[PDB]
RNA sequence: CCCGCAGAAGAAGCACCGGCUAACUCCGUGCCAGCAGCCGCGGUAAUACGGAGGGUGCAAGCGUUAAUCGGAAUUACUGGGCGUAAAGCGCACGCAGGCGGUUUGUUAAGUCAGAUGUGAAAUCCCCGGGCUCAACCUGGGAACUGCAUCUGAUACUGGCAAG
RNA sequence: UCAUGUUCACAUACACACAAACGGCGCGCG
């Protein structure tokens, strides 16, 4: 249900960064960030249409954590969901519990986000939520509790989120460890990078 | 501003006394994004040459097509000898749900939003055809006022 | 179908001899000898430097080497000390007091040797073969050769069927002697195994010999 | 410098008519801001005017 | 990234190159008009600016000289 | 073409038959090695393919392809047979199912085990 | 369901990598052994067999087989054709049948409009709510394209009557 | 009048546009 593997190695495959890293340390020396993965990385045959799609889902997938059968689901519900399909698919992954967490800074990676998930020391609304595909709605307070509040890691997750960019649409405060989901975020304040419209296809094919 | 890809790249031959002579022959459709599409088909001995006179042949003769709003003006049949086409304007946000040629032409002509299907025969090269004769042959509601002699309102 | 060397079809007429010298049948093998030595000698010494075209002329029991290389001051070195090295190799070599001459090659576009070396590297650096020939004729063409034709032969990108590709642009008149027609040739030594280059520039058509 | 007195995003892109954050390069978006740094992609002549 | 003074110069043939030396340098006694190259310098990432004869002018190169930092290669003009 | 002719007698839809009608919808089925034997391939191949002839459970008498580098099968042996044809044997529709009643997994295979019925090596 | 204990501890495989189709190299064999959904591969340099390394795709699953619809406008009502590709009876006459120039009147069967009754609940869909989330459960709607009856319109088609 | 010819086996398959800048301090010419 987790991905076990290499994550500088799913960065260097995609080809961009999916921040898989805390990012104290540059990728390109903590790795052969030009270099393609494998004995044969340094080839690249011409990308037919379909494969250029499937690099692309592959890509948002690693950056935030869901497997295929989840992925699609989450696609369906979208493309239900009245509106544009693309734009809805961000809106839910972004909403994911263990993305807000990110996103508000008390995990440094995503992967670190989902652990103190699984291990209940997020609360959401008072209410201990072990989920990490739990969608966080609008309004809805999120905060640490005491006994994760003294962790080390999650005060130099603050730390590295200070350095981090702020997301407008969330509000938290270091000192409580509460941030408010304010509203779900929407498109142009997510990353421009993340070609939606293809995996839309993809999964319209 | 004038935005071309090439759909399919094919190398045909012909035989004479020493062997076999190849060649290849190359699909392009270049298009400004607003209107404007134009197909080439380009031949040479290699396929960069080939590539190269497509693009020329497309940029000239391009043709002109009222889109509305991003989208087609009705639906639309095309034919052509055997690629029979049909499309059809669907709302913003649909996306492009068309074929690979038909997709490509109507991309770069700057529809965002259709229903497309090839029936009959696919052959690229025809179906291109149908698909820009199926564009050009659509008139706008200014176009059948004008005909029609009678004002936007009246039509709707 | 077999076509005679431009070269040796053309000596005499239009194109001097890379070797000027008398001998009787005695010393006249030994000779040859000698030139075939420091030829092959100077050629792997020089293979970096670029150089076109060795032209010994032994008068007076002494040899006077005069090498046609496009950067002579690679060739020459500073303080010479690789000119005197090579003269006093040569001199080993033959038998004689050497004499060294460089001369310089301005249009190296315009040079079937060099030409051919450029393409050889390349090919053997496992770059595009149509690519780096295309890129050849069009420099020469541009640089204003009357014309230019390249052909390359065997295992190309590594194909297991070997195939001969060529390129010409504007005219290259081989049957006609009196055409300054550059012709040479090389071998890229690749993976795959030997690749060969053969590159005609047809300079203009001389009247006066 | 982004956010100092040249900043792109600010004023308008530096080259002729390509972006900053190098994701657009083509006139088919003119007009189109990012989300790599958020510049706007447009004539570059507008840098003087803004 | 650091430049080179050259006669590899891209883009230019020996059209204009053929009064340069083998080092980069123009020949002393070379006669010279607008647009020849006197040095043929390049630079990384590559890039021909290399000193042309300035529009208008017209002369004799009667003289060159070279100056070099500490640890860094001569060259035979030099 | 008529609506006419139409209403009079409408389109048959065109009925499918299977290209495994021996199993009769199963997705496998039990029989017993009736002779086993090698056949020469079809015209563009050279080799000795190995083929049984199988008694079914349901009483047809099929022919079955044996894949994999060689086989403890004999007269009187009960395996299972599959759907799949070997386009090579003309004649041929059905596949022994290795690792199953009575056939071994193919000896020292590493990759497509699960094909072969081979374990895990450890 | 909550609280406490210890310690990364008890917990990752399966298929595939010639094209379609995302992913390539070396060794072994030498039209043999074998592979295969299609096209094909293998006769001494196998990216197609077998092994290894590397990669790709899914993941407590992954493959194979069977089966249905889709793609298949490949039974074409929407939505096909018949000179030469499969397809015009050898030619006629003709009953049942199908279709019917033009005008007026009447009828109101078809047709159309409105209403009433019904079209069980579950399911599908929408907005909600409850299980930590989801699946799941659930409130209310919508839908259930239908059918029946009654009351209207006379355009068209049908009946009857006259031209 | 003048028949027949064993089996298989045929690759090359992608940037456009862009030509020197702003202030002191001087000297000199008109
Ligand atoms: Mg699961
Ligand atoms: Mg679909
Ligand atoms: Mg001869
Ligand atoms: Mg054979
Ligand atoms: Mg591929
Ligand atoms: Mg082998
Ligand atoms: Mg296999
Ligand atoms: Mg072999
Ligand atoms: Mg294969
Ligand atoms: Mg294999
Ligand atoms: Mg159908
Ligand atoms: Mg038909
Ligand atoms: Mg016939
Ligand atoms: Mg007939
Ligand atoms: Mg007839
Ligand atoms: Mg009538
Ligand atoms: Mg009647
Ligand atoms: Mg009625
Ligand atoms: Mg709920
Ligand atoms: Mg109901
Ligand atoms: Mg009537
Ligand atoms: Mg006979
Ligand atoms: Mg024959
Ligand atoms: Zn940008």
């Amino acid at each position: 249900a987790r991905y076990l593997g290499p994550k500088l190695k799913l960065s260097r495959r995609e080809g961009t960064d999916l921040f898989l890293k805390s990012g104290v340390r540059a990728i390109d020396t903590k790795c052969k960030i030009e270099q393609a993965p494998g004995q044969h990385g340094a080839r690249k045959p011409r990308l037919s249409d379909y494969g250029v799609q499937l690099r692309e889902k592959q890509k948002v997938r690693r950056i935030y954590g869901v497997l295929e059968r989840q992925f699609r689901n989450y696609y369906k519900e979208a493309a239900r969901l009245k509106g544009n399909t693309g734009e809805n698919l961000l809106a839910l992954l972004e909403g994911r519990l263990d993305n807000v967490v990110y996103r508000m800074g008390f995990g440094a990676t995503r992967a670190e986000a989902r652990q103190l998930v699984s291990h209940k020391a997020i609360m959401v609304n008072g209410r201990v939520v072990n989920i990490a595909s739990y969608q966080v709605s609008p309004n809805d307070v999120v905060s640490i509790r005491e006994k994760a509040k003294k962790q080390s890691r999650v005060k130099a997750a603050l730390e590295l989120a200070e350095q981090r960019e702020k997301p407008t649409w969330l509000e938290v405060d270091a000192g409580k460890m509460e941030g408010t989901f304010k509203r779900k975020p929407e498109r142009s304040d997510l990353s421009a990078d993340i070609n939606e419209h293809l995996i839309v296809e993809l999964y319209s094919k | 501003e004038l935005q071309e890809k090439l759909i399919a790249v094919n190398r045909v031959s012909k035989t004479v006394k020493g062997g076999r002579i190849f060649s290849f022959t190359a699909l392009t459709v270049v298009g400004d994004g607003n209107g404007r599409v134009g197909f080439g088909y380009g031949k040479a001995r290699e396929v960069p040459a080939a590539i190269q006179k497509a693009m020329e042949k497309a940029r000239r003769n391009m043709i002109n097509v009222a889109l509305n709003n991003g989208t087609l003006q009705h639906p639309v049949k095309g034919v052509h000898t055997g690629s029979r086409v049909f499309m059809q304007p669907a709302s913003e946000g649909t996306g492009i749900i068309a074929g690979g040629a038909m997709r490509a032409v109507l991309e770069v002509a700057g529809v965002h939003n259709v229903l497309a299907k090839a029936y009959g025969s696919t052959n690229p090269i025809n179906v291109v055809r149908a698909t820009i004769d199926g564009l050009e042959n659509m008139n706008s509601p200014a176009m059948v006022a004008a005909k029609r002699g009678k004002s936007v309102e009246e039509i709707l | 179908g077999q076509k005679v060397h431009p070269n040796g079809i053309r000596l005499g007429i239009v194109k001097p001899w890379n070797s000027t010298w008398f001998a009787n049948t005695k010393e006249f093998a030994d000779n040859l000898d000698s030139d075939f030595k420091v030829r092959q000698y100077l050629t792997k010494e020089l293979a970096k430097a670029s150089v076109s075209r060795i032209v010994i002329e032994r008068p007076a029991k002494s040899i006077r080497v005069t090498i046609h290389t496009a950067r002579p001051g690679i060739v020459i070195g500073k303080k010479g000390e690789d000119v005197e090295k090579l003269r006093k190799v040569v001199a080993d070599i033959a038998g004689v007091p050497a004499q060294i001459n460089i001369a310089e090659v301005r249009k190296p576009e315009l040079d079937a040797k060099l030409v051919a070396d450029s393409i050889t590297s390349q090919l053997e650096r496992r770059v595009m073969f149509r690519r780096a020939m295309k890129r050849a004729v069009q420099n020469a063409m541009r640089l204003g050769a009357k014309g230019i034709k390249v052909e390359v032969s065997g295992r190309l990108g590594g194909a297991e069927i070997a195939r001969t590709e060529w390129y010409r642009e504007g005219r290259v008149p081989l049957h006609t002697l009196r055409a300054d027609i550059d012709y040479n040739t090389s071998e890229a030594h690749t993976t795959y195994g030997v690749i060969g280059v053969k590159v005609w520039i047809f300079k203009g058509e001389i009247l006066g010999g | 410098e982004r956010d100092g007195l040249f900043c792109a995003r600010i004023f308008g892109p530096v080259k002729d008519y390509e972006c900053l954050c190098g994701k657009y390069k083509r006139l088919k978006h003119r007009g189109v801001i990012c989300e790599k740094c958020g510049v706007e992609v447009t004539q570059t002549k507008v840098r003087r005017e803004r | 990234g650091p430049e080179e003074i050259t006669a590899d110069i891209p883009n230019v043939g020996e059209a204009a190159l053929s009064k340069l030396d083998e080092s980069g340098i123009v020949y002393i006694g070379a006669e010279v008009t607008g647009g020849d190259i006197l040095v043929g310098k390049v630079t990384p990432k590559v890039k021909d600016s290399s000193l042309r004869v300035p529009n208008g002018v017209s002369g004799t190169v009667i003289d060159v000289q070279v100056f070099t930092r500490d640890g860094v290669e001569k060259d035979k003009r030099a | 073409a008529t609506v006419n002719q139409l209403v009079r007698k409408p389109r048959a839809r065109k009925v499918a038959k299977s290209n495994v009608p021996a199993l009769e919808a199963c997705p496998q089925k039990r029989g017993v090695c009736t002779r086993v034997y090698t056949t020469t391939p079809k015209k563009p191949n050279s080799a000795l393919r190995k083929v049984c002839r199988v008694r079914l459970t349901n009483g047809f008498e099929v022919t079955s392809y044996i894949g994999g580098e060689g086989h403890n099968l004999q007269e009187h042996s009960v395996i299972l047979i599959r759907g799949g044809r070997v386009k090579d044997l003309p004649g041929v529709r059905y596949h022994t199912v290795r690792g199953a009643l009575d056939c071994s997994g193919v000896k020292d295979r590493k990759q497509a085990r699960s094909k072969y019925g081979v374990k895990r090596p450890k």
